[PDB]
Formats: C-alpha cells, structure tokens, sequence
C-alpha cells in the first residue's frame, strides 16, 4: 500500500479573473479505489472531469482530475484525495506561485 | 519513429461474488479505446481507433475480447477457491499487453500480468510462465491455463499476427495526431533567507523539450526539471525550479526548445 | 429454458436402419461437445468429442458433426442394432481445462426394435423347481409385430414382452411370461391379446 | 482413470443421514457430484479442487460435501427428502476438461419404512415341449412380494455371472395396483441350447440383490427386519 502523490497545476498562465482550468495529477497508488475531490474555499466543486485510470510501466496508478475556474486574490482552490493508504484525507492546495 | 501500443486491464476482486473489469489502450501516450466495466462495448476515444480493420474484422475482434472479459472473472473466482486458503480477496490483476513497432515489418510482442502490484506471469512463447520472484502456489493456476490449448492458440495469434497488423493500420490512420505540433506557452513565479524560482511550461506536444535557467549564455546546472504531467487536451505540463539567494534574481531568463517553435526559442527574462 | 437441447425426445427404429439425433445450445465460450451413450440404469459411455469450429469424427458406426458457428451438433448412428437402446446424452464443456463447467442436454431416448427371421410362436407351461404344483405360462418366439397386452383378471400377471439375444449363435427371441394362483390354464393365460393363428399349444 | 461410488443403491427414510461416497485412485485433484432426474441432464451440486476444499455447485441446498482425502469425496444428506431421490453420479479429474464418470448410484428417500420387504424368489424349469420344438430350453426366474422395487436381479452358471441369453422385464409390475404401496412381481428369462441345459454338471442359479434397511434402522414390527439381502432359486441340469 504506497501512498497518493497529489500535484496541482493550471493548464494557461494564471490571471485574476480569467477563466481557465485547474488539473489535480493524482499518482503512484495502490489498490485503485480512491476518492478525489477539487475544492474552492473548502467546498467541493460540482463539475469535475475525470480522465480513465490507468497504471505505469512499474503497476502502480494514475489518473488526471480537472475543472474550469477563475483564480481571484481571495479564493483558493485545492485537491483532496481519500485513499486506504492514508488514515486521513490528504489535502494539496493550488499556489500558482 | 518507433511507438509501443499497450492494452491495460485492471481488474478488481472485492470478495466472492463482487468484482470489476476496466481497460484502456495507448499508442504512444495517446488514448486509443476505453471499456468501462459497466459497458457491453468497447469504446473509440478517436476517430481513427478501428484502425483499418473492417467493420467485420472489429466486430469479431471486439466479440472475442466480450467473451473474454466475462471468462477471465469466471477464472480467477475459480483460481482463488483452487488455491484457498492460501489466497483471498481482495484481489488486484493487471494485464499489460500489446506489441512494439520497429522499421521495416520488425515488432515484438508482450503480455505481462500483475498480481496485487507485482509481475508475476507472462505469455511467452506457446505458453504461460512465471517469472523469476514469483511465489510458487502460481505453478497450479499455470498448469491449469496451459492445459487450455484454446487460450494458447488465441493468444499467440493475437499476439504474433493480429497487434502488429492492427497497429501499422493505427499508425496510418492516426498520422495526423500522432505528428501533431503544440506550442509550449511559459510563465514565470517565485516561492520560499533562499528563494525558489519557478518557470513553468504548458500545451507542448509532442513529449521531448528543453527548458534551462540561463544568465546570458551560461546555462545555471542548479535547474531542477520536474517530472511531465498531463493536461487534459493531450498536451503536456512541466516545471523547472532553481534555487537562488534573494536579491539575486537580477538577468536570469528562463529558455524553452522544442520542436514546435521552428527555431525561434521562448526567453522569459525575471 | 436450458442452454443444451436435444431433439428428437425419443425415437422407435427398426434394426437396420439409420438415425439421427441432434443437439443445439446456446453455451458461451464452446470448447468442445460430447456424445455419451448410457444404457438403462448404467453410467455415461463416451461416443465422440468434438473440439473444431467445423468438426467431423466416426467411430465405428457413430459418427458425428459440430457446426460452432450454428451451435449445432448431430450424431448419427448407421445401421441400428439391438444393444443401441439406449439415451443418447449431448454435454458442451465452457472450458478446454478443469475451469470449465459441463452443460448437459436431457437426453434423447432410442429404442431399436429387432428382427425376428424364423418366428415360430409356442405358449409353453414350466414348473417350479422345488414345490412343482405351481407354474407360469411362456409365450415365445413370436416376431415384433405381436403386441402383448395386459391381464383382464387382475389376479392374473402377465409382463410386458422382452427380447434375449443368444450371442454365440446369433438368435433372437421375443418372450413373455403370466402366472396367478387363480382358474389358470396356459390356454387362457394370452386370451386378451391379439396373438398369432398358428401359435403352438402343445399337450 | 476409474472411479468408484458405494453404495451404488439405497433406500432411506425421510429424516434419515445418508451419504454417498466416491473413491478415486488416478491422484485426481478435482472431484464433481451429479444429480441425473428424468427431465434434465446432470447437474452438479458439490465439487472439490482438493483435500479440505469444497465448493457450491448450481444445486447444493439440502446437502453438505467433505474432501477428507485425494481420494475420497463424500455427498452428505443429513436430514434426507423424498425429493432427493435420484441417480447421483461422481467424477474425477485432472487440469484437463475431462471429467471421468463413475458408474453411479440410485437413491430412493421414503417417507416410511412399514411396508418394506424382501422377493421370494421361484425359478421354473424348462418345459419339454419347448425342448424337442425349438432344441432350446427356457429357464424363468420370479421375483414376488417386494418393496420398493430396488432390486437387481443376475443369472449364475457354475458360479459365474451369464449375459449372453438373458433379458428381465425393464421394470416390475406390481400385485395390487389399487393399493398406495403396492409389493412388485419382476420376471426374467435364460434361454440356452437343451443340451446345455440337459448337462447335470451345470448349476444354474437366479439371485435378487434386495436393497432395503440398513443394520442401524429403527424396526418396531413382529416380522423379520426387511434388511439388504439376497435371495435366490437353484436349478441342476438333466437330461
Ligand atoms: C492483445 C492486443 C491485441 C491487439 C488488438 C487490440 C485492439 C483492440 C483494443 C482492445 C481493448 C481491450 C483490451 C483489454 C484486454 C487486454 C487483455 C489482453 C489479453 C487477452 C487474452 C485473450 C484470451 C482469449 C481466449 C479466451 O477468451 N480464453 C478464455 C475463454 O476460453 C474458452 O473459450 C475460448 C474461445 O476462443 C477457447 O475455446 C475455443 C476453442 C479454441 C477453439 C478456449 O479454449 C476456452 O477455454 C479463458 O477462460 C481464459 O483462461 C481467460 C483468461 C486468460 C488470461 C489469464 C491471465 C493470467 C492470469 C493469472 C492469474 C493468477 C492469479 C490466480 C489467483
Ligand atoms: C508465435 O510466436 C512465438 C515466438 O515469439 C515469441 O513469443 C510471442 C508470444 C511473442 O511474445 C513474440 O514477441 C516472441 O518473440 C512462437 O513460439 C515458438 O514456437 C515454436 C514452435 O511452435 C517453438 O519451438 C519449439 O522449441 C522447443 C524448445 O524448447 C522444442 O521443444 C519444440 O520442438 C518441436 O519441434 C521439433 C521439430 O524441430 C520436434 O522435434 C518436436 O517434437 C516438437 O514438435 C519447438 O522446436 C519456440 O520455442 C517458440 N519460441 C519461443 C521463444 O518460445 C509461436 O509458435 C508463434 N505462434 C504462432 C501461431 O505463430
Ligand atoms: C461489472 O460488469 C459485470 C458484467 O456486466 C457485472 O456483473 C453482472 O451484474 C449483474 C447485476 O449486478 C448480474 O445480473 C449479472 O449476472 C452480472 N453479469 C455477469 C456476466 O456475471 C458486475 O456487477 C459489474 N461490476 C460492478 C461493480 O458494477
Ligand atoms: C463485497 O465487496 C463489496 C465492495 O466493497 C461490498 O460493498 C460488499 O458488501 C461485499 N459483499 C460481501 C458479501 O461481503
Ligand atoms: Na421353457
Ligand atoms: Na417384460
């Protein structure tokens, strides 16, 4: 049981009040039952994409959560993974910085 | 040049009677098919997926892989009480399958499986076998999967003759993807008496890039790449950091290559 | 309502002749199918397996096809005798290993009826070896044409008629038997039943 | 590969525990129970892929499996019906698909034992008639007064078992067909040359297998206790 790798990233340059897309990269976890959110203030967004999982050349798997949004100066955006391995959630926020 | 097609099948046993059966292809790092579980078919995630294969062709192909997937979670219920007590839900199985395409009419073939995270059989040959570093209790399940001459026959035949038939048919009919150019966008930012500089670059594709902290001419050997992560659109994200005492960012630039630009490189001067 | 059906039910032959019975499923994968012949209150005789996608096989006087495609099988049987009476049971295996789980159809019920050459119809009376004063009425010989029909007197037993093969010389024979301790005559014992004219009653 | 069942017939009461064994000497790993009912084809109820391991069939409710050994898997009806009566069939086998078939075993389940008895057993000479018509001679064997009607009934020459020239009836008939539990009457014949039969060197003997109660069966009736026994009739050749 290996524990969740979370990375958070914009697809374009992060601006104030742009809308763009937030990816969470969620890797290197085992078994495959896992439970991602993306989170705005702490809130669970309500349209999130999730791409098929999939594994790597060394067995262990992967998969890309993404979502629209608009970064302000006050927001803040995160990806919080529930996985066996971890006794409690697992939270990654978005810096841009 | 040379692109690896690779056929992934996860499959998860909860317990006795509860279990799931999902799979994805790639060519390269592009996602060719998708077959959830809950689906009776498999599914194109491209225009060009059937490859050159007649609707016919697909339709027996895709009827043998439906057959499968209902024998092969049979199997492995029946494996597990073969074996009890020794093993027992839950259970995780893995199958990477495909083949490797080379110049000229050159390929080989593979079929690796997984259990519970560790390779510990393959197809080789005319027949299964496990591996060096696999426990034992697997020589019963190989000797009861070779005693099938049915498998062994299909198998060798999808994978000598139909994988690499149907790939060269992928490559030519996905040229236009598979030799697609995307243009790197960067950005820079700074984090935590040492700060962090970070240039960032997205969208590029294909994979290969170059990203280098510079002064001028002198290329700064403290540039840390990080690892390729996907967007989204089938584009790629990466990041190269370099640690710097503050004040001292002054005349560092941030240059990108890659096969997209045409010569004209991107510099992102702090 | 099942995944192997066989047709037909049952079949009555004469000896000689050909037959064919037939076997369709629905079994998904279909590694192989098997004939099994099994003989009243005996156990599964293997006849045949059939393993290829258009697949042919004999032996001896059994031969069979498979069809996959149609998920179709027949067994044909050339030139019935006596001894092939018997169910004819169809079995399509899932698996080509001890994975797999046998399918099996219901059976199809044959009966050959033999050829009796010489007939030569005789009720005769035979005696108890020990306590001699009691007996039981033989009618024999007669060809297959002959039907044997049950007791008016409900005292009076009278068997259904059955054929016995003297293997070493080649000789079949037709048989049944009535008794009672009812009165009882042999004369009388087949009075129900349309038996030939030239019947021997001898004494 | 030969595999072995016993017993191979048996009544039972309801309420009763019976149990079906299955011997196999070919160090088979896997081991399959059967029931053949009129109607259907086999289906299985219990199998076993090894010492210890039992597993579910398509039709396991009201009986239990044990896998005490390689060699022997044992089918447990420990509170028998009347809707287990059947035939019940045993396999064997290896890594390979083929199942290797014993030769089975009948199962009759009673809801009562009160009416249960054994054949007597008559065996008629042949008639002279019948000799100097045909220069053959008929012998005939009777079963009378049983129940039910498991019964199995051989012909024996100077101590060996004949086929060539048998035929008994393919079921009995029974004595009272007005009556609930009706006593069978089961007929068979032996027909050989006369000069076979005028040899007084050849013994001939009819037997009747009667399968019935079991040494640990409660009795509570005057009469003799209708166990499993044989009954036969014996007959010297003359001229
Ligand atoms: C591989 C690439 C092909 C190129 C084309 C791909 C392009 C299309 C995209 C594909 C999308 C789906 C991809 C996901 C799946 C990737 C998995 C690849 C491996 C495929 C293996 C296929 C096996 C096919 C045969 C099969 O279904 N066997 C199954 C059915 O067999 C039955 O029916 C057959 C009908 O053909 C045939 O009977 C017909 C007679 C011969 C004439 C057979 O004799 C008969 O036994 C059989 O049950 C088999 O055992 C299933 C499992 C096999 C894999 C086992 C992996 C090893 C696991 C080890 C477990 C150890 C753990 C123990 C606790
Ligand atoms: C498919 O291709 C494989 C080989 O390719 C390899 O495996 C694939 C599944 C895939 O992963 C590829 O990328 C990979 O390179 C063929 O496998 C070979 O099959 C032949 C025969 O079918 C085997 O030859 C045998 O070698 C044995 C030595 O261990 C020997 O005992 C055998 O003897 C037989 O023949 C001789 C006559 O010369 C006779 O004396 C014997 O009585 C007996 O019949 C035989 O020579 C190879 O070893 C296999 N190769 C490997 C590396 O294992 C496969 O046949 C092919 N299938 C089809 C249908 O095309
Ligand atoms: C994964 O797919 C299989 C096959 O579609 C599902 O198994 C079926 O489940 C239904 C209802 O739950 C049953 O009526 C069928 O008998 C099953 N089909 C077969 C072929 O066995 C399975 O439930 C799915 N798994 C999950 C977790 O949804
Ligand atoms: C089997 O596993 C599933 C999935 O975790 C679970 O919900 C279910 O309760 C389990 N069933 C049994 C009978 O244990
Ligand atoms: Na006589
Ligand atoms: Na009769």
């Amino acid at each position: 049981q290996k524990t969740p790798q979370i990375q958070v990233y914009s697809r374009h340059p992060p601006e104030n009040g742009k809308p763009n897309i937030l990816n969470c990269y969620v890797t290197q976890f085992h078994p495959p039952h896992i439970e991602i959110q993306m989170l705005k203030n702490g809130k669970k967004i309500p349209k999130v994409e999730m791409s098929d999982m999939s594994f790597s050349k060394d067995w262990s798997f992967y998969i890309l959560a993404h979502t629209e949004f608009t970064p302000t100066e006050t927001d803040t955006y995160a990806c919080r993974v529930k996985h066996a391995s971890m006794a409690e959630p697992k939270t990654v926020y978005w810096d841009r910085d | 040049k040379n692109y690896t097609f690779r056929c992934l099948q996860m499959s998860s046993f909860a317990n006795r009677s509860w279990s799931r059966t999902d799979s994805v292809v790639w060519l390269g790092d592009l996602q060719t098919h998708r077959w959830s579980n809950d689906s009776a078919t498999i599914s194109f995630t491209k225009p060009w997926s059937q490859g050159k294969l007649s609707n016919q062709q697909w339709e027996k192909l895709q009827h043998m892989f439906q057959v499968y997937r209902v024998s092969f979670t049979r199997d492995i219920q029946e494996l597990v009480k073969m074996m009890s007590p020794k093993e027992d839900y839950p259970i995780e199985i893995q199958l990477s399958a495909g083949c490797e395409m080379y110049p000229g009419n050159a390929s080989e073939s593979f079929l690796h499986v997984a259990f519970q995270g560790k390779y510990v059989v393959r197809f080789w040959g005319t027949s299964w076998q496990t591996v060096p570093g696999a426990p034992s209790w697997l020589d019963l399940p190989i000797k009861v999967l070779n005693a099938d001459q049915g498998t062994s026959a299909t198998v060798q035949m999808l994978l000598n003759d139909t994988c690499p038939l149907f790939v060269r048919g992928l490559l030519e009919a996905g040229k236009s993807d598979l030799e697609k150019q995307e243009k790197p966008v960067a950005w820079l930012s700074s984090v935590p008496g040492h700060r962090q500089l970070v240039c960032h670059v997205s969208g590029f594709y294909p994979k290969p890039v170059w990203v280098m902290w510079m002064r001028g001419d002198q290329e700064q050997q403290g540039t840390h790449r990080g690892d390729f992560l996907p967007n989204a659109d089938e584009t790629w994200y990466l990041q190269a950091t370099l640690d710097v005492e503050a004040g001292e960012e002054a005349g560092l630039a941030c240059r990108v290559k890659h096969s997209s630009l045409g010569g004209q490189d991107i510099i992102l001067y702090w | 309502k099942t995944q192997v059906e066989q047709s037909p039910q049952s079949l009555v032959v004469r000896q000689g002749e050909n037959c064919v019975l037939q076997c369709n499923y629905s079994v998904t994968p279909d590694n192989h199918l098997r004939w099994f012949k099994q003989d009243t209150g005996k156990g599964l005789v293997s006849l045949t397996v059939l393993v290829d996608q258009k697949d042919k096989t004999s032996n001896g006087r059994y031969s069979a096809t498979l069809d996959k495609d149609a998920k179709h099988s027949t067994l044909h049987i050339t030139a019935t005798l006596l001894d092939d009476t018997a169910t004819y049971i169809c079995v399509v295996g899932d698996r080509g290993s001890a994975l797999g789980r046998l399918h099996f159809g219901a059976g199809t019920q044959l009966i050959v009826i033999p050829d009796i050459q010489n007939p030569d119809p005789a009720v005769y009376q035979l005696r108890d070896s020990k306590s001699s004063d009691k007996s039981v009425c033989l009618f024999t010989d007669f060809d297959s044409q002959t039907n044997v029909s049950q007791s008016k007197d409900s005292d009076v037993y009278i068997t259904d008629k059955c054929v016995l093969d003297m293997r070493s010389m080649d000789f079949k024979s037709n048989s049944a038997v009535a008794w009672s301790n009812k009165d009882f005559a042999c004369a009388n014992a087949f009075n129900n039943s349309i038996i030939p004219e030239d019947t021997f009653f001898p004494s | 590969a030969a595999v072995t069942q016993s017993p191979r017939n048996k009544v039972a009461v309801t309420g009763g525990k019976v149990t079906l064994s299955c011997n196999q000497t070919n160090n088979h790993n896997n081991m399959y129970w059967y029931r053949q009912d009129t109607g259907h084809g086999l289906r299985l109820i219990h199998y076993s892929y090894g010492a210890g391991s039992t597993e579910k069939g398509d039709i396991p409710d009201g009986y239990k499996a044990s896998r005490p050994s390689q060699e022997n898997f044992s089918l447990i009806l420990e509170l028998a019906t009347p809707s287990q009566t059947s035939v019940y069939f045993c396999a064997s086998g290896d890594e390979g698909y083929t199942q290797y078939f014993g030769p089975g075993t009948r199962l009759l389940v009673l809801e009562d034992l009160r009416n249960v008895t054994p054949p007597k057993v008559s065996l008629f000479e042949p008639s002279k008639a019948e000799i100097s018509h045909t220069q053959k001679a008929t012998l005939v064997c009777l079963a009378t007064g049983f129940y039910p009607d498991h019964v199995e009934l051989s012909w024996w020459v100077n101590g060996k078992e004949v086929h060539s020239g048998v035929c008994t009836d393919p079921q009995p008939l029974k004595e009272q067909p007005a009556l609930n539990d009706s006593r069978y009457s089961l007929s068979s014949r032996l027909r050989v040359s006369a000069t076979f039969w005028q040899n007084p060197r050849n013994h001939f003997r009819c037997q009747v297998q009667f399968y019935g109660l079991s040494e640990n069966d409660e009795w509570t009736q005057d009469r003799a206790k209708p166990v499993t026994q044989i009954v036969s009739a014996e007959a010297w050749g003359r001229a």
